[PDB]
RNA sequence: AGGACCGAACCGACUAAUGUUGAAAAAUUAGCGGAUGACUUGUGGCUGGGGGUGAAAGGCCAAUCAAACCGGGAGAUAGCU
RNA sequence: GCUCGCCGGAAGACCAAGGGUUCCUGUCCAACGUUAAUCGGGGCAGGGUGAGUCGACCCCUAAGGCGAGGCCGAAAGGCGUAGUCGAUGGGAAACAGGUUAAUAUUCCUGUACUUGGUGUUACUGCGAAGGGGGGACGGAGAAGGCUAUGUUGGCCGGGCGACGGUUGUCCCGGUUUAAGCGUGUAGGCUGGUUUUCCAGGCAAAUCCGGAAAAUCAAGGCUGAGGCGUGAUGACGAGGCACUACGGUGCUGAAGCAACAAAUGCCCUGCUUCCAGGAAAAGCCUCUAAGCAUCAGGUAACAUCAAAUCGUACCCCAAACCGACACAGGUGGUCAGGUAGAGAAUACCAAGGCGCUUGAGAGAACUCGGGUGAAGGAACUAGGCAAAAUGGUGCCGUAACUUCGGGAGAAGGCACGCUGAUAUGUAGGUGAGGUCCCUCGCGGAUGGAGCUGAAAUCAGUCGAAGAUACCAGCUGGCUGCAACUGUUUAUUAAAAACACAGCACUGUGCAAACACGAAAGUGGACGUAUACGGUGUGACGCCUGCCCGGUGCCGGAAGGUUAAUU
RNA sequence: AAUUCCUUGUCGGGUAAGUUCCGACCUGCACGAAUGGCGUAAUGAUGGCCAGGCUGUCUCCACCCGAGACUCAGUGAAAUU
């Protein structure tokens, strides 16, 4: 059975990558929230 | 020519084809071709704004000259070509100076026929002149609505308009819809009728033929549940309400013209 | 020539048995339908929640859909246990 | 190590995606492995990924994204121009052999090729953010010519048989060699060459397009494969000396022909059809502004440069997606033998595996199968399930029908093996020889050799010859839907949805309509033979009466009637 | 009748026996003409019905071949309470 998660690095970076987050005001707020929480990994970049 | 396919299988029984041997059996004129990507009926927001559009065969757009402003230069028809972008056929015409262009094919235009445009052109099919010089009561097509912007009326397979009167700077025309409309007596029109009259006689014959044209299936609405359509719902086939669009407009006589900007060029709207 | 015929790949899911703390949160086995087309498939792209998409079942929208998910208003309110 | 069994259009081989050291070596067995474990994709340590030619980067663009100004919007922000990004597409070049425990078209040997920089020499009109050409494109079908590859013969080496025979028409193995360069063939496309002229290609143009003459027919382009060279080489079954029986030096014979033959190549071709089939750059040309004893351009030679990143390993799976070492899912490439129409199926080759608890016993019962006296649907909601039919050829085939069908209707007959016709026929393939020739990869004749159905006649074995796997049950009446299709991923596949066809109605283009506070976008680069909405649902015969109600479309006197005053 | 409550309507066909099926009848509870009427060849993993063939579906089960169940060694769950 085909499962929901079909990995693709290009699609992963384009959808949730660091530059994608920085491209919009709401995405930048996501980074600010994660920085405030002290996340070790800000995004899925690497 | 209208030819009925033999019923060798269900799907060909009711197929009626319109075969025109005069059409060029080769590639079109490359310099006058352009890319034409399909939209699926979706606008720049990505939302479906027109339903039942999608798929179909890939098509290349032919740059058809609807203005016909090359006055004083005879042109000879080279061949008749099939145009996927419209119901009418197009004609490749070569001017005396060496320029080639695409025009809508009139009724009786063949290869080697001579055409011209301007105020001194002869009154014969395929020629384009301002309606001021066109004799009243004649049949024309590819009619301009504002001088110099290219024809917009009577461009379909076998359409045409008739000049009924010419009072002053305006000429009254009877359109295929039956509307009596008047336009400035400076708009260019082409003599004759667009020649593909048999185009209306074709019978697709099967669902797939419509899909080739790029038409997606239409879901009625009485089978849609109330959440999706005003007609939806009911145990069985009920439909106990006045016919209506999606979004709630009547569809059975309710007039929707609310322009009011022109309101002078209409005389005998229709019917 | 064909939304033509028989039939593998491929795409489907009509019947039965098994399984039902399963090998598997829908599969296996034996049959079954389509199989040049309104076909199928890889990669990338677009449409966002009273919105999308829907050959229309209220189907589908990340194992969740008669209004997704996450956080917040929030210790909603509960004449009921 | 010897047997046995299993896969072999994979359960083999090579990749992308994804993973990220799982790769190799040594060492360890606590935990992990559904058991033990000396073993492991486990622990620990070390080692391992070598590129001008492969890929990425890079140049070019598709859908689409972003978007200087700009337009629009309470703010956030939306759209979009010039531009700039974006492969799943276009764009220069390397092959064979050898080699490591683990990498190689990357290292080594041999032999090649591509794009740039610089310098010398010779001859010269060079120049683009512009013009033109090219790149550049669909589906289906049909052969013809080929190769991959296979079979047989010949050749070379070895063998003479655990049990009757086996020096022969016998047995086993091998019989391999690339890119590049030269030749330009089967075949495809197109008439060339010179001169003059021109409202076109935003200006220009010798280029493209167009026009008018003169002269010749042979000009050019494209093109698989073959052949030659590459190659006095490499490889090569086996030997000969060391040989820790783990392997290394040296040597190493034959290395041909015929036939068959692709879904691969010629072919981005040809034929045909309608639903009419990307873009841009590289590349080839044209000139403008400009520079011309310069600069630049072309050719030859020499020299230099070609960076950077990826390269291990799994990749239909124990390493990816499924919480698992999970009967699931996962795109591309390679495609041997016998039988066969076949990539079905059976048995096999190369290669890879026996699926990480076993050992006994031979109760009920359950699961998956085999057979069955007599009967033969009496079972049951229902022939559920099972059984049965099953191939090729010939004969034969009803009602009805839209004349296509129904139809493989139904039904009947023949199928093995051996010999002969014919020491292998019809057919296919085609050597030598001869002749012709614009003397070449040519044409005609020619038939050796090879390959090879089908049929008839006769004989013959068995219970059974389409013997296995494989492989339609058939017919009669009737409801519904015309049909092929679509649907409740995960209890409903249907009479439901679509459908071609039909009708009503809206819509004159800045269209109706739709998404948007708006700009704008779709509709459509369409224009009433068009487009939207609604109902009906092939086709045939038809579709009657009613406008009081509700809606819709018109109308005009009169009544009533908002803000405002 | 995919529509008929009364109802297994009545008659005929098929069966030894037919609330189903087929053909007529018309007393249409409560068909009816594009939310179409009536026909219709072909088509259908569609509904109903009848035949030939076929059979362990059944009368009525018997035997056999394998995988479990049972015993030994190793590992070692669950719902519930």
């Amino acid at each position: 059975m085909k499962r929901t998660f079909q990995p693709s690095v290009l699609k992963r970076n384009r959808s949730h990558g660091f530059r994608a987050r920085m491209a919009t005001k709401n995405g930048r707020q996501v980074l600010a929230r994660r920085r405030a929480k002290g996340r070790a990994r800000l995004t899925v970049s690497k | 020519a209208v030819v009925k396919c033999k019923p060798t299988s269900p799907g060909r029984r009711h197929v009626v084809k319109v075969v025109n041997p005069e059409l060029h059996k080769g590639k079109p004129f490359a310099p006058l071709l352009e890319k034409n990507s399909k939209s699926g009926g979706r606008n720049n927001n990505g939302r479906i704004t027109t339903r039942h559009i999608g798929g179909g065969h890939k098509q290349a757009y032919r740059i058809v000259d609807f203005k016909r402003n090359k006055d004083g230069i005879p042109a000879v028809v080279e061949r008749l070509e099939y145009d996927p972008n419209r119901s009418a056929n197009i004609a490749l015409v070569l001017y005396k100076d060496g320029e080639r262009r695409y025009i809508l094919a009139p009724k009786g235009l063949k290869a080697g026929d001579q055409i011209q445009s301007g105020v001194d052109a002869a009154i014969k099919p395929g020629n384009t002149l301002p309606m001021r010089n066109i004799p009243v009561g004649s049949t024309v097509h590819n009619v301009e609505m504002k001088p110099g912007k290219g024809g917009q009326l009577a461009r379909s397979a076998g359409t045409y308009v008739q000049i009924v009167a010419r009072d002053g700077a305006y000429v009254t025309l009877r359109l295929r819809s039956g509307e009596m409309r008047k336009v400035e007596a400076d708009c260019r029109a082409t003599l004759g009728e667009v020649g593909n009259a048999e185009h209306m006689l074709r019978v697709l014959g099967k669902a797939g033929a419509a899909r080739w044209r790029g038409v997606r299936p239409t879901v009625r609405g009485t089978a849609m549940n109330p959440v999706d359509h005003p007609h939806g719902g009911g145990e069985g086939r009920n439909f106990g309400k006045h016919p209506v669009t999606p979004w709630g407009v009547q569809t059975k006589g309710k007039k929707t013209r609310s322009n009011k900007r022109t309101d002078k060029f209409i005389v005998r709207r229709r019917s």
